[PDB]
Order: structure tokens, then sequence, then C-alpha cells
RNA sequence: GAACUUGAGUGCAGAAGAGGAGAGUGGAAUUCCACGUGUAGCGGUGAAAUGCGUAGAGAUGUGGAGGAACACCAGUGGCGAAGGCGACUCUCUGGUCUGUAACUGACGCUGAGGAGCGAAAGCGUGGGGAGCGAACAGGAUUAGAUACCCUGGUAGUCCACGCCGUAAACGAUGAGUGCUAAGUGUUAGGGGGUUUCCGCCCCUUAGUGCUGCAGCUAACGCAUUAAGCACUCCGCCUGGGGAGU
């Protein structure tokens, strides 16, 4: 905590305001279902964190489809640079 | 203008919506009145008051708490109307004519006990006579000489006697009335706001309305 | 009621403080409602909790 | 969500007008200013006001009671949803309560009238029943 | 207003049920009438009755009827413009017609609006057949129509900027 | 943030007493685990038996660690006879 | 195509919660076991009887084993999408609310089909079995008693994984948003007017109860936690039975 999320904050800044800017927002919501991933392998039987899961994989989804209908050359190099595939 | 009066006016949580045009709010938790919303509604009802009285609707003062009693009972004693001191009986305005009956009832029965016979026999005049005259004379006050139906009706507490209120805005009596800061001033024709359990400012407003009775018959 | 917690102003409550403990405990070793003790109902969980935990160290007892 | 403003607006005002609410502040687009200036031209409302802030601005209704407890606007309707358009010639322009009420029709010259529309002999969305 | 009773008035009734009351001994009848009263001049009512007999419930009713008393605008014989009622899953639809179509109605309906002195009506009953929820749906739909002369006088205006 | 509370048996020397602490110090010291702070209340009356005593000896260690020896220690205090309590609490 | 920030979300800061999953620990009590006390009953019922008991029971003291639920807190209290979730602690982890102003700048909602969760009973495999307990046995009641009552007691209830995928799965009330009197408790925040406080009052959120106006309704009732007034989307109904065949 709290050396991550600001990691990534600084790492994806595009300004420097950049709190919001859907590229810090998607990594930080990447790192946290893979967390939540490892999470399920060792827990198996928790539910409810799945569906919070598929909430953050929801969230990131619709805002990667929004910054593929924005701009997408920042959509492409975004991708490219988080794997997301 | 505060004339004469003492009246901040009344209640605590239980209070109505329809009155925010009409009142403050004290930290006390008791409410009090604008009284700039009260002299020139009172002025109004003062005049329209003296033109009913200037025209023959002759007045009812009904009063029905133990703080109305003595207020409605001796102004409309002093102005000479038509008063009502204790319970509304159902249905005197609607139901006219049956009370009407039963008033001329009472008439007969005490025009009975002075000039008419009084020797019927031992007993028939207590059992009968002063048993059914103390009921009637109770509740049937000074509407006794009534003859006829009243033009228009003046009360102390519209959420004391929703009955008296329902059955008048049925029949489209016009009704003047002081009112609380729970009651509804949507139901009186003309609205008033006091207090209405402090003595002295029932007292008052009786006395301003009978005052203003009282200059309109010549 | 009045709150205790509220008046002096405390916070966490401490599980530590065994003598605070032991006067909101009952007589048989029950804790009293929030209705006989007067704290707020945040306290009154952390309370319990307090309770709980301090039983479980011999702090304060489950029987007597 | 909130899925269209306009209709929103008119039941603000009926709710007003049941409640004899005496004043109103609407979120304001354009068609709603144009609305509002139509009902304001045609003597439902007392007079029309905006307010002109930053979050969208603001316009304000002032609900005409004429007599003694007399809402002129009984009801309100909306005819065009979003999700069934109507649309109407202007040889089918209706004209409602015949002649006692009015219909507003924003067709390609204005935001219009019944009588508007009638005279321009043109036809568009067909968007509100004032009654 | 209320509307004073003095008026000459034609008092035909709709339906007089027979209608029960079940005590110890058994079953005790009453006849509930309820009479549409108007004249032909644009004062309409209808009123209640319930008796042990029949003519003193259409007393009751003829008398309760000139107590409830509602006003209809007669618009060029006609009614100004269509309207629903809608008393309580009773709803009818009053169109203005022509002026040679003559009340197009059912029989409650038919009633007020003959007792009316309205002449031409296309009408329609939307909902429950009971007279007594028609006659109120009717009246329902006929408290709130409007003469083009007050409209014009609420909204600032003058008859011809409405009528035309 | 820790603060790590256990009860050593009674019936035990003071240099055995010492020889524990040093014990589970060594313990605490598998991780990084620095002792900020130590408390010895002494020995307590228990308001229940444990297993047929009424008394005990306190011990408090405030520890700021990274989970790991705080879970040794509770592995080694389900084992060592010479303890009869402990909590581990997350200091908030 | 360009802007904006209200809708949405991120940022920072707290706050509360039986939200979940894994592991560990505790104290009553029930049962069982051994020993001391000791003797004739115990148990149970509307009445009794089967049972348990001198081979020493029931009661009682100490000790041990084992399982399951976590008294008091506890509350129209909280959290969760629902099932549901009440001891404690740690490990990981989901969501909410509050204060804004830092950012993004309409990125939002609903959602057939699909994917998952899904009480309880049930099924498969291996364990487990203290209480309870279908089935089953005896005794009673009874015309009969495949029942209610009593004494026993199998599967099961428990755990691990896999399947079923159903409930009066209920608020018999889909989700979202906006508007439309109040009073009053309460849950978690925030802010103000004196007091550092204690505390009172006021204001504002989001959640949760009751009474209640307009409005709705066939009525009962709902009423800002709508069953009002509207818009979006989905599911469902078109007489009862046959038949959820």
């Amino acid at each position: 905590t709290q050396e991550r999320k600001n990691q990534l904050i600084n790492e994806f800044k595009t300004h420097e305001s950049d709190t919001g800017s859907p590229e810090v927002q998607i990594a930080i919501l990447t790192d946290s279902i893979n967390n939540l991933n490892e999470h399920l392998r060792t827990h198996k039987k928790d539910h409810h964190s799945r569906r919070g899961l598929l909430k953050m994989v929801g969230k990131r989804r619709n805002l990667l489809t929004y910054l593929r209908n924005k701009d997408v050359t920042r959509y492409r190099e975004l991708i490219n640079k988080l794997g997301l595939r | 203008l505060l004339e004469a009066g003492v009246h901040f006016g009344h209640q605590t949580r239980r209070w109505n919506p329809k009155m925010k045009r009409y009142i403050f709010t004290e930290r006390n938790g008791i409410y009090i009145i604008d009284l700039q919303k009260t002299v020139k509604k009172v002025e109004e009802a003062y005049n329209f008051t003296k033109n009913l009285a200037a025209e023959g609707g002759k007045i009812l003062f009904v009063g029905t708490k133990k703080q109305a009693q003595d207020s409605v009972k001796e102004e409309a004693q002093r102005s000479g109307m038509y008063y009502v001191n204790q319970r509304w009986l159902g249905g005197t305005l609607t139901n006219f004519e049956t009370i009407q009956k039963r008033i001329k009832r009472l008439k007969d029965i005490e025009k009975m006990q002075e000039n008419g016979t009084f020797d019927v026999l031992p007993k028939k005049e207590v059992v009968q006579l002063k048993k059914e005259l103390e009921r009637l004379e109770k509740f049937l006050g000074g509407i006794k000489d009534m003859k006829d139906l009243p033009d228009a009706l003046f009360i102390i507490d519209p959420r004391k006697e929703r009955i008296a209120v329902a059955e008048a805005r049925k029949l489209n009596i016009p009704i003047i009335g002081i009112v609380d800061t729970n009651c509804d001033p949507d139901e009186i024709d003309v609205v008033i706001p006091a207090n209405d359990d402090a003595i002295r400012a029932v007292k008052l407003l009786t006395s301003k309305m009978a005052d203003a009775i009282l200059e309109a018959k010549q | 009621k009045v709150c205790y917690f509220t008046s002096n102003g405390i916070t966490h409550i401490d599980y530590k403080d065994v003598d605070l403990l032991k006067k909101f405990v009952s007589e048989r070793g029950k804790i009293l409602p929030r209705r006989v003790t007067g704290t707020n109902a945040k306290y009154q969980r952390k309370l319990t909790a307090a309770i709980k935990r301090a039983r479980q160290m011999a702090l304060l007892p489950y029987v007597s | 969500v909130m899925t269209d403003p306009i209709a929103d607006m008119l039941t603000r005002i009926r709710n007003a007008n049941m409640v004899r609410h005496e004043k109103l502040e609407i979120p304001a687009s354009k068609l709603k200013r144009e609305i509002a200036e139509i009902l304001k031209r045609e003597g439902f409302i007392r007079d029309v006001e905006f307010v002109e802030d930053s979050k969208q601005g603001i316009i304000r209704v002032f609900l005409k009671y004429g007599q003694n407890n007399e809402r002129v606007i009984t009801g309100l309707k909306r005819i065009s949803k979003p999700g069934l358009r109507v649309y109407a010639k202007s040889n089918e322009v209706p004209r409602v309560l015949n002649g006692l009420g009015i219909a507003i029709i924003s067709t390609s010259q204005g935001v219009l009238t019944d009588k508007e529309a009638r005279a321009k002999q043109a036809g568009g969305e067909v968007l509100a029943y004032v009654w | 207003r209320i509307d004073p009773s003095k008026l000459e008035l034609e008092e035909r009734l709709v339906t007089v049920n027979r209608v029960a009351k079940v005590v110890k001994g058994g079953r005790r009848f009453r006849f509930a009438a309820l009479v549409v009263v108007g004249d032909k001049n644009g004062h309409v009512g209808f009123g209640t009755g319930k008796a042990q007999e029949v003519p003193e419930a259409i007393r009751k009713a003829v008398e309760d009827a000139k107590k409830n008393l509602i006003e209809v605008p007669m618009v060029g014989t006609t009614i100004p413009h269509e309207i629903i009622g809608r008393f309580g899953a009773g709803n009818i639809l009053l169109k203005p017609a022509s002026e040679g179509t003559g009340v197009i109605a059912g029989g409650p309906v038919r009633a007020v609006l003959e007792l009316a002195g309205v002449a031409d009506i296309l009408s329609k009953s939307l909902g429950s057949n009971t007279p007594i929820n028609m006659i109120r749906a009717t009246l329902q739909g006929l408290s709130e129509l409007k003469r083009a002369e007050d409209v014009a006088k609420l909204r600032g205006k003058s008859v011809e900027e409405l009528l035309g | 943030k820790y603060e790590v509370m256990y009860i050593i048996r009674p019936n035990i020397d003071e240099e055995s007493k010492k020889a524990v602490i040093e014990r589970f110090n060594n313990v605490l010291t598998s991780n990084g685990a620095e002792i900020t702070g130590t408390k010895d209340w002494g020995k307590r009356r228990l308001a229940y038996e444990i297993n047929d005593f009424r008394d005990g000896f306190y011990q408090i260690v405030n520890v700021q660690s990274d989970a790991a020896a705080v879970q040794e220690f509770d592995r080694l205090a389900k084992i060592s006879d010479d303890i009869i309590r402990h909590i581990v609490v997350k200091e908030e």
C-alpha cells in the first residue's frame, strides 16, 4: 500500500495532476485484479471478492472501450505498456 | 402592532406545515406567531364581521374548552348572540329540525315551571323537569332562542372541534376563527393566528369581535 | 442515560483498563446492556469486544 | 441516466401545480428555455426568469393562480418519449381541447406553438400537450 | 358554489337495488335507489336513498340529489372539450360531437347527459359497469370541464386569442 | 504495529523466566521484528483458573513487524509448555 | 469536431460494519469414561407404561476424551446482490458512507442469450458422530393411530472436494434517475452557535423504523425506504381445472 499506488500514479501520469486520467485508473485496477486473482488461487471459496473482481473487470473493460473510442494511439500504447490483451 | 395581547401562540413538535406563512420558531420549542400577519388579518376580520352583523345574521360564538367556557359564554352574553359553552351536539346545523324540536321542548318545559301548573305528581316535576332541564340547559346554552339558521360562526379552536367546523364548511357558512400552529388554515374561511389556551388572549379576541358586532347593529 | 466515553473524551477503550471494564461488567459476570451503562452504540460495541478479548486473557471473568 | 429531461421538467411543473408551489428551479436546457418562453407568452405562467450559472444554469418559473385557488394548468403530458418519437404533418397538427389547450411542437423554423406551426404550415417533433 | 335547489326538476331514476343485511333472525332487506335529478338548462345532480320501501328510498334519493347539484358548460349546446372522468376504476371519455348526433351514451351516462341539457355527446365507458361509479365518473369528468371565457380570463388573454 | 501480550506460568525461577523471554525475543528476531517497548505487569490474579492456577505473569511486547514472527510466536506459543496465554492485537 | 462538470469514477483523508475466504485459541453445558460419597429409586406423562437401576443408578467432586453452536453484546442495530452473516485473533481480500476539492470529462444505466453465486433436504467419495433426529422398534392414547405423547435410534445434521440448483429464495413490492408536506426515534459521518470540554440546540448527508398531507388504490393500505407524478431498460400476466402434465 501507498508506495505501490503512488508509483503507479507517478509512472502513468500524463500530466502532473493526473490521478484520474484512465491509464492511472486502469493500472490500479490491473494490479488490484492481479493481487485478487492470486488471492483467489490462495482462497478458492471466496465469492464476494470474486464479485468485486468482476466489478473491477467490468470497470476496466468499459474504460478500455472509452479509450478505444477516444484516442486510438493512446489506447494502443496503453495496451502495449500493460500487456492487457 | 401589539394592541393588548400576550399571545406568541402554541404548539411543540406536532405542528402543521400549512402555517409556514404565519409563524416563527422559538428555541423553547413552542411557536411564536408573526404579529404583522396577525394585525392585518384581524383588521379584515373586524371589517367583515362588522358587515355580517350589519346585514343581520346574528352570530354564533362557540367555545368548547375549559379556557373557552367563561370567555365565550360571557362575551356572547355581553353581545346578546347565540353561544355554545359546552359540547357541540352532533348536527346542530345540518340536522337543524330535530334540534329545533328539542329546543322547543326545552322552551315548553321552562315556561311550565313558572307560568303553567306546577302540581302534577310529587316527583314527576323532579324526575322529568329537573333532570331534563339540566342537560338541555347545559348543552343548548344560548342557542336556545335561535329561531333561524345563522349566517356565520366564530370558534375558538378548529383542532379541538373538527366536527362543527366540518359540517359548517359543508353547509357553506363562512367561518371566522382563531387557529393554532397544528391546525389547518385551509379549512377556516377567515383565519386568525393566536393563542387558543391563554385565557387573556381568548378573552381579548372575543372582546374585540364582540365590540366589532356591537358597533354594527345601528 | 449519559455516556461515559463522550464525557471523558476517551477513544479506543484499551483492554488493559481492567478496572473500567470491571465497572461495566455486571455482578455475575455478564456485560450490562446499553440501557444500563448508558453508552453509545459504537462505544457499546467496542466495550463488548473489549470485554470478550479481556476474557480470553483472564483479565475479565466468564462466570461468577 | 435521467433518460430525457423535458418529461422531467413537465412533471416538475405538474408536481408544483399539485402542491400549489409558487416558484420552480429547472436545470434549463435551451429547448426548456424556449418551452417556458412559449408558456410565458401563452399566459400559463406569470413570468419566467433565467439564472445562468456554472453547473448548467437554472430557469425559475412563477406559477399563475389567477383567482381564489385555481390551477390554470390542470395537467401536462409528453407525447414524443425517447423511445417512441412522434412527428406530425401539417395537415395532422393536433389542436387540443378544440382550441382551449395547446401543443408545443418544435419544427424547423423555431420551437413553435400550435397556431404558429399551423400558420407556418410545417411539422416536426411533437413534444408537449399543455392543458 | 352550492347550487340552491329552487328550479324546475324532472327527477327520473336509474336503479333500485335490493340490498340485504344478515341478522340472527335472517336477512333484512332495504332498497338502495340512486336517482339523477336536474333541469336541462345546465344543472345536474344525483343522490342515493335507502329505505325498507321503494318510494321512500326514491324520496330520500331525490332529496339528497337536490342537495348535491353540479353545473355543466353548454358551449354551443355540446360540451366544450373531450375529457376522461376517472372515479375509481370507472373511466368515461366524453367527446364533443356535431350538432345532429344526439347523446350517444350508455344507461346512467345517458341519464346524466340527458338530464344535463347537453344534446350532442360522443361518449364511452372504459371501466366497470356499476351505475354508481359510472355516474361518479361522469361527474368527475364534468367537474373538470372549462369554459372558454373563464380560461381566457385565466390566461390573461381573450377568447379569440384562444378560440382561433 | 502489534501488542503481543502473553502469560508466563508462575512456578518458574527468575533466571529461567529471563531464559523464556530471551527465547521468545530470539524468536521475534527471526523477522526483524524490533522490540519498541517492553512491560511486565508481574504476578497478577487471573479471573479464572487455567490449568489449576489462580495467577500468572503478564508480558507486553510492542512490535512493528511484517506479520511473520507473530505467526512464529503463535506456533511457538501453542507448543511451549511454559506459557499460559498469548494474544497478538493489531494496534489500530 | 471542439469545450464544460453536475452524472460516473479515480486521488487524499477518516469512519463503521456478524462482508467474505484460510488457519489458530477460548468458556459454559450435553454425552461418554474412571475413581471417591451412597442407597432405591430414576426417568416420563393429561394418566401411565416401555426403558434405566443394588451387577450401584439418579445426585455430587475431580480429571480426561470428543463434537457442534458461539449466552451476556443483541437493538424495527450493522454489513452483503441474494442465499445469508453473531466468541476471539491474525493472514489475504470485496464493498459502502462521510469531507471536500486534486484529477478524468458522459467514460453512464438496463440487459434477452451466456457465466457465476445460490437456505434446507438430497446424491458420490473419505472421514466424523456429542446432542438432535426422518426411517425403523417397543409402550401408550385411540373404534382404528403406519399419527400427535413417551422411551430408543439409522441415514442425516458436521468437515474436505465434486454434483443438484430447488423454497412462502418474501418487502408476496426488478433495477436506475429526477421531482412531491411534515413529525419522530435510530445507524454511521460532517458542519455551525456559547463552552477546551461536559452537553444542548441547529443544519446537512447516506442508511434504517413508526405515525402521518397531497396524490394513488377496488379496499386494506403505501406515502421521500411509495403502492404518488414521470422517463429508460428487463422479466412476467391475459378465466379456473387439465398442469407445471
